[PDB]
């Protein structure tokens, strides 16, 4: 048994190449053959690559498969980038008669700049403190592309209970929007000295901190 | 070996 | 022309049985593979199992099996999914497709999916009004939490939409409770804040639920 990882997204301008990764976890990535799917959003997927190398009819030949057993993974290579490329490419193999995923990775044609999220952190109003319930909501809008990452901190340390996260969303303006909110009891809040949203995009961490205060 | 394997999977001959 | 064609959409509720299919047109169905495949919303795409018509042999991811029953009907050409007892983490996408290629037992033999059916999604969901929460101010951003609401929508507007510049309203998580959460945030001068009074109009129809809540430092 094993996964298929793949970075969670991708980008580039358009006429560009650009590549995508898929990992195997356990075993070796040339056992078993691996396949590659696109899927626009909204549409069913189609496949781009089968048997890690074969082009189906009908796919251009800006797309083509590869293995690198040297650090066992597959890649998809999309070549002389198009708009219509823009899509989220999913990695496939088998393990013994089971279909395996990869977790999907968004690939974005850029059509603007990249662009750094704003956050906003606010801490558990007085008002849900007084019903005994505490949650810390963190916004994040106009990012692009479309893809962050968000972990949130007690003090320092990792917070893994009670954190939900939206899938980013499309704003008007084409660029993205997502919240994060962590829930807390009311001793939780105040047992620390301050709660922290990270929010990760292209790398580059936005952090934002509230205090029982 | 990952043709064999996929054979193993898939391969029939339909009466 | 190869097609497939899935049925429409369903909206259930936890505990009833469906039956969605998949049909096959444009070629011998009964010679080749049918894939499902389900897709959560917001989520990657997961092999739920295989069935080849003509002898019904079926294989089952191991997390399907037990959970779902997949058959095939070869004198309507049609693939079928279908559950006994249905849950709310049964809410997803579900595509259908043809295992193509060159079915020869040879090295020039090969298999993949070359036809896709269009997705059929699978809603499976009482009512609940939200609790409203101000998000006071510490360029000055305010805000509202609705908290704990279902089912969808819930509009909030701001001074009875008198206030939309700035405004952002965002889409709502959907809690592993099964409830939605959302917040309203808006952006105004940090100089107003001791002269105009802020209030979030909160809205959700379904539980006749009506509430406006007034934001101060
Ligand atoms: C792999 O599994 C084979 C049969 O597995 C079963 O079929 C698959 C599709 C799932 O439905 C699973 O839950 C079933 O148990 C075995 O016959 C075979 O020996 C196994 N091979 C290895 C190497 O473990």
């Amino acid at each position: 048994n094993f996964m298929l990882t793949q970075p969670h997204s991708v980008s580039e301008s358009p006429g560009k190449t650009v590549t995508i990764s898929c990992t195997r976890s356990s075993g070796s990535v040339a056992s078993d053959y691996v396949q590659w799917y696109q899927q626009r959003p909204g549409s069913a997927p189609t496949t781009v690559v089968y048997e890690d190398n074969q082009r189906p009819s009908g796919v251009p030949d800006r797309f083509s498969g590869s293995i690198d057993s040297s650090s066992n993974s597959a890649s998809l290579t999309i070549s002389g980038l198009k708009t219509e490329d823009e899509a989220d490419y999913y990695c496939q193999s088998y393990d013994n008669s089971s279909w395996v995923f990869g977790g999907g990775t968004k690939l974005t044609v850029l059509g603007q700049p990249k662009a750094a999220p704003s956050v906003t952190l606010f801490p558990p109003s007085s008002e849900e403190l007084q019903a005994n319930k505490a949650t810390l909501v963190c916004l994040i809008s106009d990012f692009y592309p479309g893809a962050v990452t968000v972990a949130w901190k007690a003090d320092s340390s990792p917070v893994k209970a009670g954190v939900e996260t939206t899938t980013p969303s499309k704003q008007s303006n084409n660029k993205y929007a997502a919240s994060s909110y962590l829930s807390l009891t009311p001793e939780q809040w105040k047992s620390h000295r301050s709660y922290s949203c990270q929010v990760t995009h292209e790398g580059s961490t936005v952090e934002k901190t509230v205090a029982p205060t | 070996d990952k043709k064999q394997k996929v054979h193993a999977l898939f391969y029939k001959l339909d009466i | 022309e190869v097609q497939l064609v899935q049925s429409g959409a369903e909206v259930k509720k936890p505990g009833e049985s469906l039956k969605i299919s998949c049909k096959g047109s444009g070629y011998r169905f009964t010679s080749y593979w049918i894939v499902w495949v389900r897709q959560m919303p917001g989520k990657g795409l997961e092999w739920m199992g295989i069935i080849y018509p003509g002898d019904f042999d079926t294989k089952y991811s191991p997390s399907f099996q037990g959970q779902v029953t997949i058959s095939a009907d070869k004198s309507i050409s049609t693939a079928y999914l279908q559950w006994s007892s249905l849950k709310a983490s049964d809410t997803a996408m579900y595509y259908c497709a043809r295992l193509g290629g060159r079915y020869y037992h040879d090295s020039s033999g090969y298999y993949y999916l070359d036809y896709w059916g269009q997705g059929t999604l699978v809603t499976v969901s009482s009512t609940k009004g939200p609790s409203v929460f101000p998000l006071a101010p510490s360029t000055a951003a305010l805000g509202c939490l609705v908290k704990d609401y279902f089912p969808e929508p819930v509009t909030v507007s701001w001074n009875s939409g008198a206030l939309t510049s700035g405004v952002h309203t965002f889409p709502a998580v959907l809690q592993s409770s099964g409830l939605y959460s959302l917040s309203s945030v808006v952006t105004v001068p940090s100089s107003s804040l001791g002269t105009q009074t802020y209030i979030c109009n909160v809205n959700h129809k379904p539980s006749n639920t009506k509430v406006d809540k007034r934001v101060e430092p």
